[PDB]
This record gives C-alpha cells, structure tokens and sequence, in this order.
C-alpha cells in the first residue's frame, strides 16, 4: 500500500498490521516508486521508520502473551532500597514460563 | 490460546517449524535452514 | 489403444489418459505395426510425442495434490522487486509439503 508515498507510513499503519501479513505483504509487491515519492527523500530517513513501526507492532502483538507469562524480574543483583536485613538475588530465567 | 502447553516437534501445527508457518522471508527461515527444531517462546524473549 | 496412428497422439489424446492406465496401457497391447501405420514416423518422433505426452498426463494428475500443499517459493537468493529494506532469502525445502 503505502510504497509509492515519501515516507507517509511515518510508523502509523505499520503497527495497526499484524506480525504476519507486513512481511507476507512486501512480497507481494513487484515494483517501486516511478516518480520515487519515497525514494526522492533521503532514504536514511526511509528507513528509520519501517523498522520501529515493525518494531511496535510486534511489541503490542506480544502485549497480549503479558497475560499468561510472567512479570520478567531482574536478573542479577540489582541493590534495592530495602537490600537492608536482606541480601538481593538475581535469577536465571532457565524456566519454561508458559503457565498452565 | 492460554488453555494448553507449548508446541514441541517440528511436525506439530501450532509449531513455528511445521510446514505452515514457513512464510517466505521470516526470520523462521533460518533457524529452519540451520535445522534448529527451537520453539517460539524462545522466539518471543528477542523483543527485550 | 494408440499403437497405429502417426503422431495422432501428439500429446492431446493422451493429455487426459491417466498415470497407471497408459503405463498399464503400453504393457497389455501386444501388436506390431502390420501396415507400418505408426511406424512411418522415424525416431525422430515415434517417442517424442509420448514423451510429451506422459509429462502433460503426469502434470495434469499431480496437479491434484497441489490442494493440500504448501506454495513453492525462492529456493536462492532471487533478488526482489523489493530487494531493499529487507534481504531476499531462499528456503531449503526440507520440510514435509503434506499439510493436514
């Protein structure tokens, strides 16, 4: 959809898409900008924009997993506020974290 | 969905290694051409 | 049934004859050319013809598992109409193509 465009995507629909499509749908395209609306346009900036919107959408495409797996704790030492009358501990996150 | 256990070998469906979810350049493609039978709750965790 | 005839089978006949009939079919007659009704034609097409014609029989009886099976893609590197923003990649076709 939004290839022929100067950077419109602009991280917008991108993330609306899901995690599977976006990448099911750049092979489904088979030419590029004639008149190079998004190619005129410095391209290091056409660039930066593609991959934090992929970026986000699998973020609140996995947001939803956050409902049957766990908060992720810290993992090494981490000296809290309260390590008084208790020593910190990290934790090595070896286990299988999908509940049942 | 949040009622059953993980997928575990590669000829299972809900698996990312079945012949369904090798979409045409997925990051899956690899570690199927490198013959690695990982699971996508590994996958998951490369977000953070 | 085809034995005497020049180059009538010439891959349109034959097209819809099956798989196992015609190599069934080739193994039950039992006659020599009396007339040389066939056999006029050299070698030059005397098994061209079959040739053809078992490939478009064959295509046309394994198109049918085309419906429960997954989609053939690149198998190298095969540059894409959008070959930037991402890296076109083959795939090593050894997974089972027997879907459920």
């Amino acid at each position: 959809r939004v290839v022929f465009d100067p950077s419109n995507p602009t991280t917008f629909s991108v993330e609306a898409i899901a995690a599977y499509t976006p990448v099911a749908l750049i092979r489904l395209l088979n030419a590029s900008g004639p008149l190079q609306p998004g190619h005129r346009v410095d391209i290091a900036d056409a660039r930066s924009i593609y991959t934090v919107g992929a970026a986000a959408s699998a973020a609140r495409a996995r947001a939803n997993h956050n409902a049957n797996t766990i908060r992720r704790t810290a993992m090494f030492a981490e000296t809290d506020p309260m390590t008084w009358l208790r020593p910190t501990v990290g934790l090595k996150r070896t286990f299988n974290p999908r509940i049942i | 969905p949040a009622d059953e256990e993980a997928p575990t070998t590669p000829e299972d469906p809900r698996h990312p290694l079945h012949a369904h979810q090798l979409v045409p350049n997925s990051l899956n493609v690899y570690f199927h051409n490198a013959h690695l039978t990982v699971d996508g709750d590994a996958l998951l965790t490369l977000q953070e």
